[PDB]
């Protein structure tokens, strides 16, 4: 049942205005106080009944009012300013769920979980194609959840399930009813716009489903939905002695039908006319643990590779003292981060004898101060005055970090780099950071210095390979976190059976670290397959081709580098 | 050559269901601001990126093996490489940034995550070191890596924004670092009752010895309280709390009315922001009823 | 078996071919013996048969193989290949989040219960336990035709044989 003490009919059917206004009031003018006028008069019907109304009579007396507003804001939804309108559209459908979900929340949820679902689900020439179609139009599904929102109910899926049955053809019926009387002008809509293709409404369709006549087809939707409807007007007659709190309401539920045949013959919706008296009748805190662990690291001692680097390309380029001492400041602190933070991948406890930064303020700590470095420096490529060096330290440091990305893959899986793959990578990570200021020192050069671009760009790469080359080199003859060097891909290569070198590195990679017994092992295996020879022969290669671009470049600009030349000597 | 491991893992963490807030308070934002379309899908993404970058971290350091069930992204990818793509975000977001096409936005980039990592570096070092923070020093943090997020994209917000509305940066900014506070506070709440115990882990802030609003009350209420700082140095020595010792925890704390304090904090927390909501309600002029199912939501 | 340990401990992902090979050696490797040691002690008149008998037992190895794997993984500890397993780092050359987890299984003992569930579902998506189904049933069909074949020629109907290969099932 449900509460009663609360509160054949035209070929059919054998077997609340003021808040309404007021919701309309509010939709009436809601719709047009944030988004917009609106017309087609969408529910008023003080004689044949507002559509509210005479499909949903009953509920408990506090609920409609939200309803109300949704049916009124229901066709609505069917039917600078483009922005202004959208923030206005997500201001009305909060009004709505605000005053819906204020009440019954599992209930409101459940519709919720319906009206969202409904409005995903929303969002002809043989009869079934277009009615499974027509009956997701109506959605009274979700109208069932408000009306079991209206009626404090939970039909649960299986009860439903149970009921379905009994209850999937309510919304066939509903439909095909709206489809008799929304016919009218909706038809000559369908002729006046006729890029449509077939009729969203039950009645034209006949003519291409059954063959039928428009008249009769809409006494057909009279006689044959009757058909379709004494199957209701003879089927709450089964479940009523049958496997049958909402015995009553599924009466109601199949009594919105009766009511939608109500709402809908004589509604101005459907003839406006009357509605300019239809209203007649009712309207008359500070920097000392971030900068920790960056103060430590900017204290040990240093060997001044970068600094040196670029007062050797301040000859060829000449820059303001000023400007000198900036990109050196940025050179430091971009290296600085990167020894802090490659200290912790590779579980170093020492650097150049004195413990490590990880070590002194912890892993987490280290991280959030190497972090922090990077948008320090970015403040310091915004004060070099030039818009353009912004973008070259972001272009630049991209590629910094896609070579750093391979090298701890290979790290950690175990596989081994191909020559041509792993000397890519070596010009990426050591060669990134000598890119960078040679990119950015051209740039902000005083005028001239044009023809240098490409060559200065290239002398950064092999200069940055040699560095690399060479530590493989001088830690090999005088792989404990199991790194491949350029001497250890071509033993792994040119001997693809010494299964004895493949077995110490998979212990390496197990233990944690190789000890002195194995080590001087591995270092045996490469002497006896070249390696040690191959490494040498790559370091002249490389040193042969830094030469010539120093001599190469100093013909374009006459004056000999003497600076970058006795680097090179204490380089060798 | 070819990213394929850089974005690795932060086309993971992205994939992982989210439970949006950040999306809904820059779309609930723009009622007041109404800023163009196209400029709002962009600091949508500038915080997907940044709240994304933070996740990643976090992780890293809590120890935490899960993020909502599903697995953490140092557990599939590995610590070293998860820390790198970490990196790359921030330098992601500098690009996006770049291309809102205003010089100012870039200083309150750098100006506000100065003062995201100056709190987190508070807060990491009252966890390694056992130091219990001051309530006064404990609410100061969660403004400044909380709150941050949510002043950094406010601030955004209004400099790109129709200069029509300019003269709301001093309340708007105000806003945002209550409804940081509220955030946090609320998380403690329902961390220690029963609450969030799937998302990241029951109990989740005793086992890494993370101090909450509720916890500061009871070490300081209690002076000598010797039961309850013996359970936390055990587990600042044994990795965490078993299930034995989390109860007694909790017992501890609904016996000097810890539980007690945190919701009588909360409700104000919540009041403050809805407060500020009527107030900038009677200027604009159009009630923001976007904001207002977020307030009901939030509760 | 030595091929086995050395792609488990060293992490060297196997190829289709060379899994098969390996699989023949090891499982096949107890049929293949008994099969060659009964031929050689019974009545000496059947000797046209051994290889018949030994290519069944062989084929017979390889099915108790790929069983056990569509048998572990519908429903890895310590970085163990399988058949569905070799199919989608083959398939998939770019799957970093699959050569990751397993990454962390040979890391720190085995994989826990929602990385192995994130692992089921990699294999899902490229089809590597819709294949095994098409290998086993493959694989059932050589065997069939093996005891049809041999049933031709020695004129006995092996019942003791097609129960447990129904069985088998």
């Amino acid at each position: 049942i449900l509460n009663s003490t609360l509160s054949d009919i035209a070929g059919f059917c054998s077997g609340h205005e003021h808040l309404a206004n007021e919701g309309s009031l509010r939709c009436r003018t809601d719709w047009e106080q944030f988004i917009g006028p609106i017309e087609r008069w969408g529910s008023c019907n003080p004689w044949e009944g507002h559509f509210g109304a005479v499909v949903l009579p009953f509920c408990k007396p506090e609920r409609l009012a939200v309803i109300c507003y949704i049916f009124e804001y229901a066709f609505l939804y069917d039917n600078y300013r483009t922005v202004r309108s959208i923030l206005g559209t997500k201001q009305i459908q909060s009004k709505m769920l605000l005053e819906l979900l204020s009440i019954d929340a599992p209930r409101a949820e459940v519709v919720i979980n319906s009206w969202k679902e409904m409005i995903s689900t929303t969002a002809f020439n043989n009869l079934e194609e277009y009615v499974d179609y027509r009956i997701i139009d109506t959605g009274a599904p979700f109208v069932d959840m408000l009306m079991r929102f209206g009626m404090g109910i939970m039909l649960t899926q299986e009860e439903q399930k149970r009921i379905e049955p009994i209850v999937k053809p309510c919304y066939a019926a509903l439909g095909l009813a709206n489809d008799y009387f929304s016919f009218d002008i909706e038809w000559e809509e369908f002729q006046a716009e006729s890029d449509k293709t077939t009729m969203t409404n039950a009645v034209w369709l006949f003519m291409q489903w059954e063959n039928l006549n428009a008249e009769q087809a809409k006494r057909r939707v009279q006689e044959v939905t009757k058909q379709y409807e004494q199957q209701y007007l003879r089927n709450i007659a089964d479940f009523a002695a049958g496997e049958g709190k909402l015995q009553t309401y599924l009466k109601a539920q199949g009594y919105q039908v009766p009511g939608n045949v109500a709402w809908s013959l004589r509604c101005p919706r459907y003839h406006p006319w009357l509605c300019k008296e239809a209203a007649s009748l009712l309207h008359q805190l500070g920097d000392e643990h971030l900068l920790g662990p960056a103060e430590y690291i900017s204290s040990l001692p240093s060997k001044g590779v970068r600094e040196a680097f670029i007062d050797g390309l301040n000859v060829w380029l000449v820059l303001p003292d000023h400007r000198v001492n900036q990109l050196k400041s940025i050179a430091q602190t971009l290296h600085n981060a990167s020894l802090m933070l490659d200290d912790i991948e590779d579980h170093s406890p020492l650097r150049r004898g004195r413990p490590s930064t990880h070590m002194i303020f912890g892993t987490e700590q280290t991280i959030n101060s190497a972090n922090f470095l990077l948008i320090d420096v970015m403040e310091k490529v915004r004060q070099l005055d030039d818009p353009r060096c912004m973008d070259i330290y972001l272009e630049e440091m991209r590629n910094l970090f896609i070579g750093q990305s391979f090298d701890l893959y290979w790290t950690r899986n175990g596989e081994c780099p191909s020559e041509e793959q792993y000397l890519d990578m070596i010009r990426q990570k050591t060669g990134g950071l000598f890119r960078l200021l040679t990119r950015m020192m051209v740039q902000i050069a005083p005028v001239q210095q044009k023809g240098l671009e490409t060559q200065l760009a290239s002398l950064s790469d092999v200069l940055g390979e040699f560095f690399q080359v060479r530590d493989d080199y001088k830690n090999l003859t005088e792989l404990d976190e199991c790194k491949f060097s350029y001497p250890l891909i071509h033993a792994l290569t040119s001997q693809p059976k010494n299964v004895q070198l493949r077995g110490i590195l998979q212990q390496s990679r197990s233990a944690g670290g190789l000890d002195v017994p194995l080590k001087e092992t591995v270092l045996s295996h490469l002497r006896q397959a070249g390696s040690i020879e191959y490494t040498e022969a790559k370091m002249g290669e490389l040193m042969e081709k830094i030469t010539d671009s120093v001599v190469s470049l100093e013909g374009e600009t006459g004056s000999p580098n003497w600076v970058v030349r006795l680097l090179i000597h204490r380089l060798k | 050559l070819g990213d394929e491991h850089l974005l690795g893992p932060a086309e993971y963490i992205s994939s992982l269901p989210s439970k949006g807030v950040r999306e809904a308070f820059i779309d609930g934002l723009n009622v007041w601001l109404v800023l163009p379309d196209h400029r709002v899908n962009q600091l949508k993404s500038i915080a997907q990126t940044l709240h994304n970058a933070s996740l990643m971290l976090d992780d890293i350091e809590d120890h935490s093996p899960l993020r909502r069930g599903r697995p953490s992204t140092h557990m599939i990818f590995g610590t070293e490489q998860t820390i790198n793509s970490a990196n790359f975000l921030l330098i992601d977001v500098m690009e996006k940034v770049r291309q809102l096409d205003d010089p100012r936005c870039m200083d309150i980039y750098l100006e506000e995550m100065r003062n995201l990592f100056i709190g987190q570096s508070f807060d990491l070092y009252w966890t390694r070191n056992g130091e219990c923070p001051s309530e006064e020093q404990y609410l100061d943090m969660i403004r400044q890596k909380t709150g941050g997020l949510f002043r950094l994209l406010t601030r955004m917000m209004v400099q790109i924004a129709p200069v029509q509305q300019k003269g709301l940066e001093t309340q708007l900014a105000s806003l945002s670092d209550v409804l940081g506070e509220f955030f946090q506070v609320r998380d403690d709440y329902k961390n220690l009752t029963e609450e969030y115990t799937g998302q990241k882990g029951f109990c989740e802030d005793l086992d890494e010895c993370k101090f909450s609003y509720p916890l500061i009350h009871a070490l300081t209420s209690q002076p000598k309280n010797v039961q309850l700082r013996g359970i936390l140095q055990q587990s600042r020595s044994a990795g965490g709390l078993d299930v034995p010792l989390k109860e007694t925890v909790l017992s501890h704390l609904r016996q000097a009315g810890s539980i007690e304090y945190t919701e009588a904090k909360m409700g104000e927390l919540m009041e403050k922001i809805t407060d500020s909501v009527v107030s900038l309600e009677g200027e604009t002029g159009s009630p923001n009823w976007v904001v207002r199912l977020l307030i009901h939501r939030l509760k």
